């Protein structure tokens, strides 16, 4: 649950999703993740 | 939980509240005809009576309740037209409903001092009466509400200047004939103004109400002082199929009242 | 096109994501009713004409994921007998019409993550489906709906009969 | 540093310095009646009169600098409605209020030769004056200026004819009464269009003026002669609350005037 389909972790509560085009967020979504980047990945709207 | 949604129209059930009292009671008088009470009916009679005090003070208390539930409903015009609500909770819904159980105890009165109860059934105040109390009633039953023709009471104004002939401020006959011409024309305005905001807001019936537009009462008081000024700017018209048989029968039916009361506004003219 | 994928009549999966699919006519899958797997996400479908998904008989999970659709017709839909589960995630749904659900015996498997859902009179048939089929826990934490005037943190399926209890069934 | 900028609106405090100047000196003038005279009233009532040399200068003059005012208004409606400027460095701000201490002089020597002050303070000039001579002054005051209620001043048109009787250009009844009409027209015509512009480019106030909708005077001019016309074609129209409200009401008056004023056209058509 902490790791999502498509991005990587790195301890810490890091979430990398960098250049993945996904469409919305991914739904690897957790308490633990206390940074998550959503850079450059084609999303509009929230 | 708390949420409000329009779901299904009612609006036919509220109308057939009242065509199901008018028509019916209507033939139950037909066939009556085909097939202590004098005492009573001169009881009422003086009772309502505009020579004694008591029906003087009666008929000023139902002008006055007249221009309470027309204030109300000219602030519930503001609103969804039809919408869920709490008899309970809001106390304006009390208010009118006083106002109509008087309203229905003032035309039961003058139904007992009638001496042809026909041709009384077919009185403007009675219809407005049936168009205007069992709708109450069905609403709080209910537990909704729908707007409806509650306008109607705007009729009442023709009466305005009978209230101020026995309080003794206007005596001549011009200034009366000139007061009932000014209050005839208001509340026959204002009814059409309210006619024609229910038809273009309520939408059309056969195509699922996707014909409604956003037009307030005031909007709609205005279109009816530029169509019958014979302006017609366009800014603001009806875009449904009733309301625009609606405006072309109120446009054919105040060209026929302007051309019979040229008459009389060339007396007040005078010489 | 109308009869885009004509001479496959035995055509069993087909998968159409990251296109950006705008406008699919009427009766386009003229003789395709025997797929299974229809993929039509990551696209950019607002309207879909009644009757579309009516030649697709033996069709069994659909998505329609990452679209700009705002209003689900029933018309288009359909009946399915033999679908088993559909995905509306990641869209603009706000309210679904009641009765497209009972229209089909079998939607065991539903996804509804991250639209736009307004809590209401209208949301309660999918309440009542919740009631009949649970989701599971981390995606009934996921799927939320907004709260009209104040916060969205209403769980959708936080709701109970006691909601149901305000809309007014039609009169007996 | 130069730069002007609108901040925030101040149109109430130039109403209100009328009034409290109107409203409050009437309240005055009521409780005063509730509660060498003579020769100064008779010396200012000589001073004003029709017949001596001196009144006829001083009606052609004060008739001269109303056509003034009337022409700075003109050129002053094609500005923002208030702006900031400074008093020393415009000088037509300066002619504008030498044409206004003017005009509060001619008041108070009118006040003096009153025989009832009340009906006096009632008077259409009387008013315009009110609604005239402070703003200029709450304008220099302040160091802003505001359009306001500007454009009354037309309403001193309607003694046009007056000027020519007493300058042997007018001799015949017909003649006058002709000209007492148009002027009265164009009187009513030019304050009409000056309230709409002023009501329309101004805004709504309870939605923080962003109804304001970019109509010239001269357009509402156009949009004033095409609605008396009973045209209306729509390309422009008002769409504020007030303006239509506005609309409405001088429709109305309008009508009610051409209806009154038909017999004197039918005379001046004759046979
Ligand atoms: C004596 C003769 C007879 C005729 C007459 O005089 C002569 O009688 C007079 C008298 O009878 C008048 C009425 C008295 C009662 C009045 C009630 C008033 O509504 C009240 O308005 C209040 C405004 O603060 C409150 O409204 C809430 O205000 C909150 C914000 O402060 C909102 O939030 C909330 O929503 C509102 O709540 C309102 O009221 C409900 C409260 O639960 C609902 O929430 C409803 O939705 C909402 O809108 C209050 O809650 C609401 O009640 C209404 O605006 C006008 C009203 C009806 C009056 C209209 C004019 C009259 C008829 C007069 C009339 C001339
Ligand atoms: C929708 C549109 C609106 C506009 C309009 O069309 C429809 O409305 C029409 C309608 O409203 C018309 C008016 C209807 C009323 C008419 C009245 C009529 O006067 C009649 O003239 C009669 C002449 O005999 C009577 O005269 C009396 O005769 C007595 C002797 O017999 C004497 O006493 C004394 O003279 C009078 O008493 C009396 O004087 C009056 O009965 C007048 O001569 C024309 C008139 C005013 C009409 C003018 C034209 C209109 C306005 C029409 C106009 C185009
Ligand atoms: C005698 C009886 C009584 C009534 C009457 O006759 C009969 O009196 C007559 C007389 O009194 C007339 C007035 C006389 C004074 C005139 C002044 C004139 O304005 C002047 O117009 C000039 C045009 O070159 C200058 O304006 C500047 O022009 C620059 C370009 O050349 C701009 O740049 C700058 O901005 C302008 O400057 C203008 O004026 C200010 C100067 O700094 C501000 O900058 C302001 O902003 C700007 O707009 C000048 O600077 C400005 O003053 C105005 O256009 C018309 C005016 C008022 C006249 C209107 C009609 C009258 C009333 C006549 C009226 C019939
Ligand atoms: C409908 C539109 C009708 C337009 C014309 C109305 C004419 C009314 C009329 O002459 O009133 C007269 C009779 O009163 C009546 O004849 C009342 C007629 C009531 C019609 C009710 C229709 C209900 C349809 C569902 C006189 O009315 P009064 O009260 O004596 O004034
Ligand atoms: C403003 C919006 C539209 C409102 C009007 C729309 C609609 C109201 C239409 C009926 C008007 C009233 C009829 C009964 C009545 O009192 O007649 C009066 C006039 O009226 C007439 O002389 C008859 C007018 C017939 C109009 C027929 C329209 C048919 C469509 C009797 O007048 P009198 O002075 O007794 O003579
Ligand atoms: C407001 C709109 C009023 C429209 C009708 C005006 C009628 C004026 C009228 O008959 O004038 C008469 C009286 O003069 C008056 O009675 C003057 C009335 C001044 C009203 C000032 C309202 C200020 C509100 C804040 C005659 O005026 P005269 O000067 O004899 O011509
Ligand atoms: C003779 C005195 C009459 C007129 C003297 C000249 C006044 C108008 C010309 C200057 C204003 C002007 O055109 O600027 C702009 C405003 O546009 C308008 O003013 C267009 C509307 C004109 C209405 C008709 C004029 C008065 C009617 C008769 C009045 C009789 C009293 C240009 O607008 P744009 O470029 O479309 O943006
Ligand atoms: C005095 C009683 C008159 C009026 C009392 C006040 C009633 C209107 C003001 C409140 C309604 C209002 O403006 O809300 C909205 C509706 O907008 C309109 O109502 C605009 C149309 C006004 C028509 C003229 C008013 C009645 C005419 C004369 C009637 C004489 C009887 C604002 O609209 P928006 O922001 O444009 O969207
Ligand atoms: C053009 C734009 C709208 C401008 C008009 C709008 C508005 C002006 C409205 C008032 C008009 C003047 C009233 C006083 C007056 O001098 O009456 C005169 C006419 O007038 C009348 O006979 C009375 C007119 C009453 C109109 C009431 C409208 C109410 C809304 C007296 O006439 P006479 O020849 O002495 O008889
Ligand atoms: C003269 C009066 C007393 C009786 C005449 C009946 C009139 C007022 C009735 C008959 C048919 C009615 C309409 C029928 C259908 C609808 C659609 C619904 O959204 C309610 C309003 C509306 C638009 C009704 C408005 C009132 C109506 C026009
Ligand atoms: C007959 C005269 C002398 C007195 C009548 C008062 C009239 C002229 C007053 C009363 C209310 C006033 C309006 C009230 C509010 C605003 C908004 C603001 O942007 C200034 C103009 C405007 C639109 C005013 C214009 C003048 C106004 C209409
Ligand atoms: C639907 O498609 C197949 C059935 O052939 C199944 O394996 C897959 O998991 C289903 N998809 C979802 C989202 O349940
Ligand atoms: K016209
Ligand atoms: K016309
Ligand atoms: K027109």
């Amino acid at each position: 649950p902490d790791c999502p389909e498509v991005c990587t972790c790195v301890p810490g509560g890091l979430a990398s999703c960098s250049a993945l085009s996904l469409p919305a967020v991914p739904p690897g979504l957790s308490l633990r993740l206390r940074a998550l980047l959503l850079d450059h990945n084609r999303v509009r709207a929230l | 939980v708390p949420c409000d949604s329009r779901g299904q129209r009612m609006w036919w059930a509220f109308l057939a509240s009242s065509m199901v009292t008018f028509f019916g009671g209507l033939f139950i008088i037909l066939l009556w005809r085909t097939l202590w009470m004098t005492s009573v009916k001169d009881w009422a009679g003086v009772m309502i009576s505009a020579q004694t005090l008591t029906g003087r003070v009666l008929v000023v208390l139902v002008f006055a309740l007249s221009i309470g539930a027309l204030v109300i409903y000219f602030i519930d015009s503001s609103n969804p037209i039809e919408s869920c609500q709490n008899f309970y909770k809001d106390f304006t819904l009390q208010i009118d409903m006083a106002f109509n159980v008087f309203f229905l105890l003032y035309f039961g009165l003058r139904f007992i001092a009638a001496n042809d109860k026909l041709w009384f059934w077919l009185e403007v105040n009675s219809v407005v009466d049936f168009f205007t109390v069992p709708p109450v009633f069905v609403s709080v039953y209910l537990n909704r509400s729908w707007l409806g023709l509650r306008f109607l009471r705007a009729l009442r104004l023709i009466q305005f200047s009978e209230i101020l002939q026995f309080l003794n401020i206007l005596k001549t006959s011009n200034s009366i004939k000139l007061v009932n011409l000014l209050s005839i024309f208001i509340s026959t305005w204002l009814t059409a103004a309210g006619f024609i905001h229910l038809v273009e807001n309520s939408g059309d019936p056969w195509e699922n109400f996707q014909n409604n537009q956003a037009l307030t009462y005031w909007e709609c008081v205005y279109l009816l002082m530029v169509t019958m000024s014979t302006v017609g700017y366009g800014d603001v018209y009806a875009k449904t199929t009733l309301g625009r048989l609606f405006m072309v029968f109120f446009i054919l039916g105040g060209l026929a009242m302007f051309a019979s009361y040229v008459p009389e506004i060339i007396e007040l003219i005078g010489n | 096109p109308p009869g885009a994928f004509a001479g496959a009549g035995a055509l069993q999966r087909l998968d159409l994501r990251e296109n950006g699919l705008h406008s699919v006519h009427v009766r386009a899958f003229w003789g395709l009713g025997a797929l299974q797997l229809l993929d039509l996400s990551a696209n950019q479908l607002e309207a879909l004409a009644p009757g579309t998904f009516a030649p697709l008989r033996a069709l069994r999970n659909l998505s329609l994921a990452g679209n700009r659709l705002a209003r689900l017709e029933p018309a288009a839909l359909g009946a399915l007998p033999l679908l088993r589960s559909l995905s509306l995630q990641d869209n603009e749904l706000a309210a679904l019409a009641p009765g497209l659900l009972g229209r089909l015996p079998a939607l065991d498997a539903l996804h509804l993550r991250g639209n736009p859902w307004g809590c209401g009179c209208a949301l309660r048939p999918l309440c009542a489906w919740l009631r009949r089929h649970p989701l599971p826990a981390s995606e009934a934490e996921t799927v939320l709906c907004v709260w009209p005037g104040r916060l969205t943190l209403s769980p959708l399926t936080a709701f109970s009969d006691a909601a149901f209890s305000h809309c007014a069934q039609p009169l007996a």
